[PDB]
DNA sequence: GCATCCGTGAGTCCAGGG
DNA sequence: TATAATGGGAGCTGTCACGGATGC
């Protein structure tokens, strides 16, 4: 049952989630890149706001 | 040559200006010839009004707006991919209310684009077109509840986004709730925060017996104002604190601020009308030193409980009434969007000015320029410009929108939306709709019609006093209409005086006969039930409704052809079709012809003015048909103003010139016409016939690179000169050239991607020791299919009034024209909307003919006439034979034309010419003619008896004639209906459509070929193709169409090779798109395992993906 | 349990895209 | 890096059957 709890959270592969340079070198990416970008910044907040003792709230 | 036209109805007034609706309505908009003090509060001016002034402090305040000349001109901004617009100016000041200080400015805002003459913009370049959409229009509505047969539902509607909507009921408890935002709460505690007393309300409702009694709640009215104002802010707002101010705010900004709420000038009158009231504003409430006072809800209340109750002069509302559906027009869609930008640009303004130490500096325009932008660019209302012929502009200004923003979804339209009301007569074409599934959704102004300042559709009737038809007009909306007994304009005159005893008319739509005493109006003509396409349309009287839509939607597209005709039988609308779409150049005064030339007239009037006129000459249309004025005078002819001085596309001397006049035989023919597939004579080829010019655009761009620059050059790498030989110096295709699909048009060469060649380059590079070049050719080359004449050039480097986006050096365009012969599989069609591909162009020597050797052009089938009930075609046919042989044209107006009678009078004239001509030359009647006329008398056709001319007479006035096979010399067995046709070619051309593909491009994440000609795409062999080979039991085949042939990486390249060595294909493996499925399902949390029958792990990764 | 009041996913095929 | 500054804005509208969830 705890399995539908996340711990690690996966990361699909990066050929399925592409950044590309399209004709003009203009970039494009999936949004699965920016998703995946705002988990990565809450998390990386979160453990340091954990260091450094921040109140409950 | 001559014309004779048919009918006793003479209208009243011509057609109005039949682009009004765009231009007036972006007129008012803009408000751009106004001087600032003078403009209305609507429009731009409005949205300002609106937005400021913008408090804290500071304040900035709105002077006046101003409107500059647009940089560039229509053609240049075609020509450089620009939007035509103008600069938008405001002159603001800002005030510190403590200090006094006043600075003022002139604060540069961005562009707004502009409407060009003939009623569209240029955004980027290309031509759009802003449709109007239709709404439900604001104002207060009564409705049967479905649920509670003897309830019903009052509903206050607001303009779209500006103010929610607003339900009141009376609950299966008796109490009058109030719904807004999804909120159900008792209407009393509203109503006590306006400031109404039990005692007010017991004498003004107690009328409608009990109902009155499920509105009394004490527990409310023991609280005055303040306390329900902040229990309403609580309910409304659960865990938002109940401050007083903050409640305050709260309910003046959902029922009270006219910055935030707003019924509209439309929603004001028609709330006023319904309820019998008076506003002062347009607002459901005010704030009036400071308390709440009512406007709307006790009068709405009012009626709610007189309706439920059942007192006379109270009724439910029919929402699809064109008294209650409004049209939004381009006008009011823009400043909607404006009205955005600004609200964003001034929340911009109130940062800055809590951050900060001028108007300049506190105003950044760019979110309003993002507004416009966006409208202008993706919205559902902003549309590529249909121009594949004039017609096709002016018909798609004309068009109204159920869907677009604050409207409509489909798949989800129910049947009532898409009806043709009662209503719609005059106002909305009830035939011209698309046939998918926006069918209803998408419609046509009628062509009398017109959109008032409130935005109903008003239609013109002629006023009735005693029997006397006046010249008095009067436009009307469909709720004024609803008063008037209405005759139907067929309905007898002698001079102006009903000559009649039984008059038809309609009562609200319903059809009734009336006496001359009781006529109030007269329609003004047939035409104004009608489109503008529906009206070109002869002998629509005859065509089932099914039919003539089709014929409506396919006059939009009919190509411009080089040598079009106007029709031999036409309506009378041609020539305002032409005028109004601008596809025709007229004389601006009287005056004299000084200059002609394919390129410009040059004119002198009578004030002595020397005017030219620049002739445009094979340009580009949206759809790469081809736009070109060519002149239709000479030197020293004397014009009065309103000649013609120049045909556009699809016009013969001024008038609507869609196809040709061809000869047309009613007949089976060998299979090749069937099931509307028609076949046609090589004659029509050999002169040019349904020929037509298309220009098509290609472009490509030199970059910087981190690898080095791209160059437009001659020096390719490895191409011979007979791959060069027609680059000019520069590397670009010269002028005139004739390109065919592999050719290059502009040399480029791009540095390659640093690479380690594969040994065996390596190797081969040692044998034949030949440096490897460092840059690759990339040029442009003709796709396949494609091809024809170079016909321009541009060239934009940088370096040169010339700057392009970062990193590019240059872009080149190459227009290349092709001249179209009408082949086998081009679309062809009439104006009853018969329609086929040509499946067959045989010789002429092939063809029917008539006795005196003339074949016919086309042969269509019979069997495409009795279901589709389109017989209006056949009295084009009879009547285009009678023209034939008179050398004349007819205008027979629609419900208003030529009569069999006429046409057969006609027939009888075109006999003697046709015959008589024979009997001169020294010719008798035929052995074939008698054994076909024999025939003829046992199918009934021909009175037996008569001279084998006075047979064959009775038979040409049935239209009919004997025809000679020219396979074999012997006739027809039975007489053949022949006559001169209107057909068009359609812009569905199969050089256009052909395509096919062994190998290509493929997806980038899916690994499947890609969609679409231009990628020299795949086909989809979707879901049910899949289903039918299934059904088959093809599973080799279907295990293809799965692998090998699209994602199968190993598969495909495996099948590739094997087939150019002449093997057999491999067995497929896995697709990459299931690989793909199972990495999305991981990404999941799921863990998807293929198994084998032990249930021990597959791995379809061959271990590339497991540590 | 017995109704009502909710969320939710669904809607033929192709084409091109401005 | 130091005057003092202490709770946000946006909505948004012409579908429908159906499985599960809340009030009676
Ligand atoms: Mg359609
Ligand atoms: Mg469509």
């Amino acid at each position: 049952p705890e399995w539908m709890i996340l711990e690690a959270v996966p990361v699909l592969p990066p050929d399925l989630r592409p950044m590309v340079q399209v004709d003009g070198g203009r970039f494009a990416t999936s949004d699965l890149n920016d998703l995946y970008r705002r988990l990565i910044n809450r998390n990386n907040r979160l453990k340091k706001l954990l260091a450094q003792g921040a109140p409950e709230i | 040559m001559e014309i004779k036209r048919f009918g006793r109805i003479r209208e009243v007034i011509p057609l109005p200006p039949l682009t009004e609706i765009q231009v007036e309505s972006y007129r008012r908009a803009l408000q751009a010839d106004v001087p600032p003090e003078k403009r209305e509060n609507v429009g731009i001016q409005a949205a300002f009004r609106e937005t400021f002034p913008i408090e804290e402090g500071l304040v900035l305040d709105f002077l006046e707006y101003r409107l500059g000349e647009p940089p560039f001109p229509q053609d240049e901004c075609r020509e450089k991919d620009l939007t035509y617009q103008a600069p938008l100016y405001a002159r603001l000041q800002l005030i510190h209310k403590d200090t006094g200080l006043i600075k003022e400015d002139e604060v540069f805002l961005g562009h707004i684009p502009l409407m060009t003459e003939d009623g569209s913009f240029i955004i980027n370049g290309a031509d759009r077109v802003i449709v109007s959409q239709i709404h439900r229009s604001p104002g207060v509505y009564f409705t049967p509840d479905p649920a509670r047969p003897g309830r019903y539902i009052a509903s206050i509607i607001p303009l779209p986004k500006r103010g929610p909507w607003i339900d009141l009921e009376v609950e299966p408890n008796g109490v009058v709730s109030m719904k807004v935002n999804k909120r159900k709460f008792p209407l009393v505690l509203l109503l006590r925060v306006l400031g109404y007393d039990q005692e007010t309300l017991a004498r003004e409702l107690g009328a409608y017996g009990e109902l009155v009694q499920g509105l009394m709640d004490e527990s409310v009215f023991a609280m005055r104002p303040e306390e329900a104002l902040i229990r309403l802010f609580t309910l409304l707002r659960p865990g938002d604190p109940p401050k007083r101010d903050k409640a305050v705010a709260y309910v003046y900004g959902l029922i009270a601020d006219p910055r935030r709420y707003d019924l509209g000038e439309a929603g004001r009158y028609k709330a006023e009308e319904k309820l019998g009231i008076r506003l002062s504003g347009r607002t459901l409430a005010r704030f009036e030193d400071g308390e709440f006072k009512d406007e709307v809800f006790l009068p709405t209340l009012r009626y709610l409980f007189a309706l439920t109750a059942g007192v006379p002069g109270h009724e439910v509302d029919d929402i699809d009434h064109l008294g209650n559906r409004r049209i939004r027009t381009v006008g009011e869609l823009m400043t909607d969007q404006f009205r955005v930008g600004l609200a964003r640009l001034a929340r911009g303004v109130r940062e800055r000015m809590l951050m900060g130490s001028t108007p300049a500096k506190l105003v950044n325009s760019r979110p309003l320029e993002a507004a416009i932008r966006e409208f202008f660019s993706r919205s559902q209302l902003s549309q590529f410009k249909d121009e594949t012929n004039p017609l096709s502009s002016l018909r798609h200004k004309r068009r109204i929108s159920a869907l677009g923003p604050g409207g409509l979804t489909r798949e989800r339209a129910g049947f009532d939306v898409r009806d043709v009301h009662r209503t719609h007569y005059g106002r909305i074409c009830p035939v011209e709709t698309p046939e998918g599934a926006n069918i209803g959704l998408i419609t046509s102004l009628a062509a009398y019609a017109r959109v008032d300042e409130l935005g109903f559709i008003r239609t013109p009737y002629r006023r009735v006093v005693g029997g006397v038809v006046t010249d008095e007009v009067v436009y009307m909306t469909a709720t004024e209409e609803d008063r008037y007994t209405i005759a139907q304009a067929n309905t007898p005159l002698e001079g102006n005086r009903i000559a009649a005893e039984r008059v038809v008319a309609r009562r609200k739509g319903e059809p009734v006969i009336v006496s001359p005493e009781e006529v109030e109006f007269m329609d003004v003509s047939p035409k104004q039930v009608f489109s503008v396409n529906t009206n070109l349309i002869p002998f629509l009287e005859h065509d089932d409704a099914n039919r003539a839509l089709m014929g409506s939607n396919m006059q939009t597209q009919a190509v411009p052809l080089i040598r079009a005709q106007a029709p031999v039988v036409m309506t009378g609308l041609e020539e305002r079709v032409v005028r109004d779409s601008l596809a025709a150049l007229y004389a601006e005064e009287d005056g004299e012809v000084a200059k002609v030339d394919g390129n410009r007239i040059v004119v002198r009037y009578e004030d002595g003015r020397l005017v030219e006129y620049p002739l445009r000459r094979f340009y580009r249309s949206n759809q790469g048909t081809a736009l070109d004025q060519r002149p239709r005078v000479v030197v020293g002819q004397r014009v009065r103003k309103g000649d013609l001085l120049a045909d556009g596309p699809a016009s013969e001397n001024g008038f609507l010139a869609l196809g040709q006049n061809v000869l047309v035989a009613i007949m089976p023919f060998d299979g090749y016409n069937f099931e509307d597939a028609i076949v046609i004579s090589e004659e029509l080829l050999k002169r040019d016939f349904y020929t037509s010019i298309h220009i098509e655009r290609y472009e490509i761009e030199a970059r910087d690179t981190k690898l080095g620059p791209e160059r437009i050059t001659r020096d390719i790498p490895h191409l011979s000169e007979a791959a060069l030989r027609d680059l000019d110096e520069e590397g670009v295709v010269r002028i005139g050239a004739e390109v065919k699909p592999g050719d290059i048009l502009v040399g480029r060469t791009s540095f390659k991607g640093e690479s380690e060649p594969t040994p065996e380059e390596r190797l081969l590079r040692s044998i034949f020791g030949e440096k490897a070049r460092d840059v690759k050719d990339t040029s442009l080359r003709v796709p396949p299919g494609e091809g024809g004449i170079v016909v321009r050039t541009v060239r934009l480097r940088r370096g040169d009034g010339v700057e392009l986006k970062p990193g590019v050096r240059e872009v080149v365009r190459v227009y290349v024209a092709q001249k179209r012969k009408l082949q086998v599989g081009d679309k062809l069609a009439n104006r009853h909307g018969n329609k086929g591909v040509v499946a067959k162009i045989l010789p002429v020597e092939d063809m029917p003919h008539l006795p005196d050797g003339t074949p016919v052009d086309v042969i269509l089938n019979p069997l495409g006439v009795p279901s589709r009930m389109n017989l209006g075609q056949i009295l084009e046919t009879h009547l285009g034979l009678a023209g034939y042989f008179l050398g004349q044209r007819y205008i027979s107006p629609i419900f208003d034309g030529a009569k069999e009678p006429e046409i057969k009078e006609l027939l009888a004239q075109a006999f003697e010419v046709y015959f008589g001509k024979r009997k001169g030359e020294g010719f008798g009647v035929d052995k074939r003619e008698v054994e076909v006329l024999r025939r003829a008398e046992k199918l009934g056709l021909v009175t037996p008896g008569k001279t084998p001319e006075e047979q064959l007479k009775e038979l040409f006035l049935q239209g009919k004639v004997v025809l000679y096979d020219g396979r074999t010399g012997e006739p027809i067995e039975g007489p053949i209906v022949v006559g001169q046709m209107f057909i068009m070619k359609l812009y569905h051309m199969v050089e256009d459509k052909m395509h096919a593909r062994s190998t290509g491009p493929y997806s980038l994440i899916t690994q499947q070929p890609l969609g679409g000609k231009a990628q020299f795409g795949g086909q989809r062999f979707g879901e049910m193709e899949v289903w039918a080979l299934e059904a088959y039991g093809a599973a080799h085949t279907l295990q293809e169409m799965l692998t090998l042939k699209s994602d199968d990486i190993e598969g495909r390249n495996a099948a590739y090779e094997a087939i150019i060595k002449g093997e057999d294909v491999p067995e497929p493996s896995v697709p990459e798109s299931f690989r793909v499925l199972v990495k999305e399902l991981q990404a999941l949390a799921l863990d998807v395992q293929t198994l084998d029958e032990k249930d021990n792990p597959v791995d379809i990764f061959e271990g590339l993906a497991s540590k």
